């Protein structure tokens, strides 16, 4: 490959020019080490005081792997990309990718680096390896080779992918290979027998097109939005229902038809929270009624692909997070839960990033996209210590939640 | 004649569809004229600038300066057309080194490196732009243009290119001096080493050594200061360091100016100084902008600048680091949302110290705002020494389980062990996540007409107990609130409360301790008498009795 291929910014907008964040020792060190040999590789190369533009730079283990990582944070450059109609103008996200048994991720950000980067776009690359305590100035680089985690380099490397892979899809036209960043995700509805075998066909397939040893095994079989659940009680305490008319009226929001008007009832009078109220009849029956419209499926939810998906998440102690990903309010797409996250259990901030990357992975699964997320924690304590837990060479955009939300409630 | 490397070139633009300048040079005296002739020639002749002919048309104005004893000129060209078109550039130079990440070194000394400066080329293509012009004696013969061959002093890229210049020459000495240390700014170079002295004036002599290959001449820097070393607002001892003395002056009438400058003293003064505070002296600047207008400091101002003028009774100093011991941070909390903290490695001898300040905010409490500390504190440490501190934090293990584990935002600190110095960080209250049996059940609510902002807040309860109260200058969130702090007011020691003011859940949930409504505050206070509290909530107008019963009541 000796022909770039031209790439530019949007109209008007010039290249990033976004801070690099405070790195710890060891991590300068190792970015040190992976990036001079890395420039000994022609893939990057020193620059000089005429390029203003920066983008952040950190190191990372991927899960589970001893060495450092280089992670650039192209957020910003990608905002500020073209809008890539490459090849195409749209690769069909495979719809089919969510319905199947086992989709597994390949890493193939390292054949990035055998196509050249645009010569003019090179400077809009550039990133610093800080110094500690402001002793040196950074070292300062830009890209030559298309780089792990711009938006450009999926988009420019297509034709080359879909000819490399093409000899393993013609043989297997029941497996689905789907391309997102610096991933690739492949997805059976055969057992994990032959299905790692497939992983590694296809993953000596690579090799012999000029790699690397790791995956990620998922099971889109769970995907839904989880059902409002009421409780199955032989005694209701005054609280019991108050709780009870709570979450119906908050579903009455997203369900026509529920009524608390029987239940609201059994609240006659100023009764102790503790007190046992027999239900009567009527709001037995409304209770049932309302069982019954929750279990069908909420009315009028699709899947806009001109607007953000947005993904709210909420601490339920011990271990558990719920969230839902929607578009406009109560209309949601996909609701989840999560427990027992790995290496964790004393770590809210470790656990709250694992679930920021379990929740992008299944966005990028189900549309092709990443959501926005709205995070429970307060911005400076996140700022300081996600880069610690993240292991995904992709990043989501997010927003932080100062006021305790009522819902949590509602999904606990 | 030996041959001298040529000094790699950076190419420059300017800004994408600007042109270069086009200013009128101002006339000039006859002496000024004479001056200006000399010094360009003197320029001309050491290949700093060169004759251009009528051809380019770009200018920028030069002038002829004084001073008191100098009795001669000086030239300056002032390139703001210039600078306000050249593209922007990476400058590298913004932050200094903070002596505390320091490490101690035997020998330290300073060279001069100002004439380096003007042995860096200007790019080709770009030195156009620079053109000047000398007015000729009586305007009667055509004026001489020149263009500049090196950076200019005041023009906007000559600062990064030469920094970056500077630092690509060096790199080769310093990578293969590994037991040399080298640290340029501005046309200062500064080398420290542990070298015995004799063989350290020698690498150095090997660095003029260096620096000559591309020509540059570097003798040492004329009239040497020695220890301390003073540099950017600190003096560096060999083994200590600390800041330039700090005065804070005596005055019967303070203006807002005079007191953003004392900020900036105590600002200064608090890495180092251990316990400086000015949340009451920069109270005193909230909003105002006229700054000669005169401020009464409060007697809460005067005893904090009379707690600030104790503290800096003496000179305090702080240590340089030491990589093969620990790094450890102190947090004591002071009061007003205000925290301090040392950073040291042995008892008694700080690195440095610092102060954190509370956010502008509604409501708070005291582990949030630790917690900030925490966070700013572990940035600060990454900066400067490369790593996180072990935290001694005045809070004890178990309180900080309790809050993390059932508070509603995920939160975080990292290691840390618990120092026992008063006043401590504690929880003031922690509600029930279940209903209290045999506790009374207040059912609370509150409301109020938009137009009278007369209000109505009250309570009716299981035991038949009621209150309601009619208010004047209220609203409805008020009204909410006042209502729980009337059922606070008249229950036991331990209550069930049901509220339909998801305005109040909102705040009590966020937990603060503290409050910028005296109301909240006065919440609060009730909270912290209780023994347990349990805090429902319900729908409005939904027909939930007692809800419905205290609804009417306050509902006019
Ligand atoms: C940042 C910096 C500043 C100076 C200031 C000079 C002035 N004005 C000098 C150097 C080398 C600097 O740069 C680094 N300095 C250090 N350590 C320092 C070295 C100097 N000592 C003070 C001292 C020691 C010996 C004598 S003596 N006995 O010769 O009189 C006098 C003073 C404090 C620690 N470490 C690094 C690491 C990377 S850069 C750099
Ligand atoms: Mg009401």
């Amino acid at each position: 490959p000796i022909e770039t291929v031209p790439v530019k910014l949007k109209p008007g907008m010039d290249g990033p020019k976004v801070k690099q964040w405070p790195l710890t020792e060891e991590k300068i060190k190792a970015l040190v080490e992976i990036c001079t040999e890395m420039e000994k590789e022609g893939k990057i190369s020193k620059i000089g005081p005429e390029n203003p533009y920066n983008t952040p730079v950190f190191a990372i283990k991927k899960k589970d792997s001893t060495k450092w990582r280089k992670l650039v944070d192209f957020r910003e450059l990608n905002k500020r990309t073209q809008d890539f109609w490459e090849v195409q103008l749209g690769i069909p996200h495979p719809a089919g990718l969510k319905k199947k048994k086992s989709v597994t991720v390949l890493d193939v950000g390292d054949a990035y680096f055998s196509v050249p980067l645009d010569e003019d776009f090179r400077k809009y690359t550039a990133f610093t390896i800080p110094s500690i305590n402001n002793e040196t100035p950074g070292i300062r680089y830009q890209y030559n080779v298309l780089p792990q985690g711009w938006k450009g380099s999926p988009a420019i490397f297509q034709s080359s992918m879909t000819k490399i892979l093409e000899p393993f899809k013609k043989q297997n036209p029941d497996i689905v290979i789907y391309q997102y960043m610096d991933d690739l995700y492949v997805g059976s509805d055969l057992e994990i027998g032959q299905h790692r075998t497939k992983i590694e066909e296809l993953r000596q397939h690579l090799l012999r097109w000029g790699f690397l040893w790791m995956g990620y095994e998922l099971h889109p079989d769970k995907w839904t939005v989880q059902p409002i659940v009421l409780p199955e009680k032989d005694s209701w305490t005054v609280n019991d229902i108050q709780k009870l008319v709570g979450k119906l009226n908050w579903a009455s929001q997203i369900y026509p038809g529920i009524k608390v008007r029987q239940l609201s009832k059994l609240l006659r009078g100023t009764k102790a929270l503790t007190e046992v109220i027999p239900l009567t009849e009527e709001a037995e029956l409304e209770l049932a009624e309302n069982r019954e419209i929750l279990k069908e499926p909420v009315h009028g939810v699709y899947y806009d692909p001109s607007k953000d998906l947005i993904a709210e998440i909420q601490k339920q102690g011990q271990g558990q997070w719920t969230y839902q990903i929607y578009q406009e309010p109560f209309k949601n797409l996909k609701t989840g839960k999560y427990a027992r996250m790995r290496g964790a259990h004393t770590n809210d901030v470790k656990q709250l990033t694992e679930a920021v990357q379990k929740i992008t992975t299944e966005s990028i699964v189900i549309w092709g996209k990443t959501p926005k997320f709205k995070l429970p924690i307060q911005k400076e304590t996140w700022e300081t210590w996600w880069t610690e837990y993240w292991q995904a060479t992709w990043i989501p955009e997010w927003e932080f939640v100062n006021t305790p939300p009522l819902v949590k409630l509602w999904y606990q | 004649m030996v041959p001298i490397s040529p000094i790699e070139t950076v190419p420059v633009k300017l800004k994408p569809g600007m042109d270069g300048p086009k200013v009128k040079q101002w006339p000039l005296t006859e002496e000024k004229i004479k001056a200006l002739v000399e010094i360009c020639t003197e320029m001309e002749k050491e290949g700093k600038i060169s004759k251009i002919g009528p051809e380019n048309p770009y200018n920028t104005p030069v002038f002829a300066i004084k001073k008191k004893d100098s009795t001669k000129w000086r030239k300056l060209v002032d390139f703001r057309e210039l600078n306000k078109r050249t593209q922007d550039f990476w400058e590298v130079q913004l932050g200094i080194p903070h002596p505390a990440g320091l490490k101690k070194k035997k020998s330290a000394t300073v060279l001069d490196v100002g004439d380096a400066y003007f042995s860096v080329p200007l790019d080709e293509d770009f030195r156009k732009y620079t053109a000047f012009t000398i007015p000729s004696i009586n305007n009667e013969t055509p004026g001489i243009r020149y263009q500049y061959n090196v950076l200019p002093q005041g023009w906007k890229g000559s600062p990064a290119i030469f920094q970056s210049s500077m630092t690509k020459i060096l790199e080769p000495f310093a990578a293969q001096n590994p037991d040399i240390v080298i640290y340029q700014y501005m046309d200062d170079l500064y080398v420290g080493s542990d070298l015995e002295i004799g063989q350290h004036r020698t690498k150095i002599e090997e660095l003029r050594q260096h620096l000559l290959r591309w020509g540059l001449t570097t003798p040492d820097k004329k009239h040497q200061k020695e220890p301390p070393l003073l540099w950017m607002g600190y003096e560096l001892h060999p083994d200590k360091w600390t800041v330039q003395p700090i005065v804070l002056p005596e005055k019967d009438s303070w203006t807002v100016n005079d007191i953003q400058k004392l900020v900036g003293k105590l600002n200064w003064a608090s890495q180092i100084y251990p316990g400086i505070k000015v949340r009451q002296l920069s109270k005193l600047l909230r909003g105002t902008k006229a700054l000669t207008e005169v401020i009464p400091l409060t007697e809460e101002a005067e005893l904090e600048l009379a707690e600030n003028r104790e503290i800096l009774k003496e000179p305090v100093h702080g240590v340089y680091y030491d990589p093969s011991k620990d790094l450890i941070a102190e947090i004591q909390k002071q009061g007003q949302g205000q925290w301090t903290y040392q950073i040291y490695q042995e008892p008694f001898k700080n690195l440095k110290t610092g102060k954190y300040a509370r956010m502008r905010g509604a409501h708070t409490n005291d582990v949030k705002q630790l917690t900030e500390a925490v966070q700013k504190i572990t940035t600060e440490s990454i900066v400067i020494w490369g790593k996180t501190p072990k935290f001694k934090l005045p809070i004890q293990k178990e309180t900080w389980e309790t809050w993390w584990t059932e508070y509603w935002q995920a939160t975080w600190i990292p290691e840390w062990e618990f120092v026992n110095t008063p006043p401590l960080v504690k929880l003031w209250y922690q509600l029930e996540k279940e209903p209290i049996v045999g506790a009374e059940t207040f059912y609370v609510d509150g409301a109020a007409n938009r137009e009278t902002k007369l209000g109505k807040a009250g309570y009716v309860t299981n035991k038949g107990r009621q209150k309601v109260v009619p208010l004047t200058n209220t609203t409805n969130q008020k009204t909410e609130l006042q209502a729980i702090y009337l059922a606070l007011q008249d229950s036991g020691l331990e209550v069930n409360i049901v509220t339909d003011s998801q305005y109040a859940l909102g705040i009590i949930q966020a937990q603060p301790d503290k409050s910028e409504s005296e109301l909240v505050n006065q919440i609060i206070e009730q909270l912290i008498k209780k023994e347990k509290v349990y805090l429902a909530w319900v729908p409005a107008h939904k027909g939930i009795g007692g809800n419905e019963q205290v609804d009417k009541l306050v509902s006019a």
